[PDB]
């Protein structure tokens, strides 16, 4: 009897985040960037 | 005897089971009398290097 | 007996279960689909 | 409409088959493990709720 | 025949998206934000 999850399967979880987008790598939009875009 | 004839028609003579790519040169033949209803063809995944019959994803 | 048509000594992974890896990338954000922020967009936002 | 025959059943008994849905976008592959004895549920098509079976007929 | 799948194994699918970034949580870039950035 063995239990396996996404982490055990070297897989991403359903409720998982991503690295914020930077000047060299893409990713999620940061809170500060969203606030600056909204204020502009 | 007629029922036997119809059920051997229904069973179908399997002419190939296994692995085959049949590119330029490989073909399967039949006879004009052997054709009564049609043929059944079943496909699945292969392996380019291992050449093993991946036992899933049929059609 | 079997998992996804696999029997015996079997090692399953994310792509084996149609799942994403830990270090996986999504489609970049466009005018019609949401996605990762592009490098050019980030540079333009920083410069503005 | 999809058809599976007796010879294909015997060669596929204990195995599964997936079907591709005619649509405007690729996907909606329905995978189920049908054998001559019955059906086994490969519930990877549950997420593909846009299309599901209407009926099955035994010939 | 335990045909396990990522849906019931808390594993993110190959073809899966993320929620749009908000003022408190990061995520995918919205269509409106991209259009506003392109227009500006
Ligand atoms: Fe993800």
């Amino acid at each position: 009897i063995v239990d396996l999850f996404a982490s055990d399967l070297d897989a991403a979880e359903i409720n998982h985040t991503h690295a914020e987008a930077t000047t060299t790598e893409s990713g999620f939009l940061s809170i500060d960037d969203k606030e600056k875009l909204d204020a502009i | 005897s007629a029922k036997d004839y119809v059920d051997t028609i229904g069973e179908g003579t399997v002419i190939f089971k296994g692995a085959n790519l049949m590119g330029a040169g490989q073909s399967f033949k039949w006879d004009a009398s052997k054709l009564k209803f049609g043929m059944t063809l079943l496909f699945s995944r292969y392996d380019a290097a291992n050449n093993t019959p991946q036992d899933y994803y049929y059609h | 007996t079997s998992i996804n048509g696999k029997t015996g000594i079997v090692d399953l992974f994310a792509s084996d279960l149609d799942a994403a890896e830990i270090n996986h990338t999504h489609a970049e954000a466009t005018t019609t689909e949401s996605g990762f922020l592009s490098i050019d967009d980030k540079e333009k936002l920083d410069a503005i | 409409s999809v058809f599976l025959s007796k010879a294909q059943l015997v060669e596929l008994a204990g195995k599964g088959i997936l079907v591709q849905m005619p649509s405007t976008t690729y996907g909606d592959r329905k995978y189920l493990y049908v054998s001559t004895t019955g059906l086994s549920g490969h519930f990877d098509n549950s997420n593909y709720a846009a299309w599901a079976l209407r009926q099955v007929t035994i010939m």
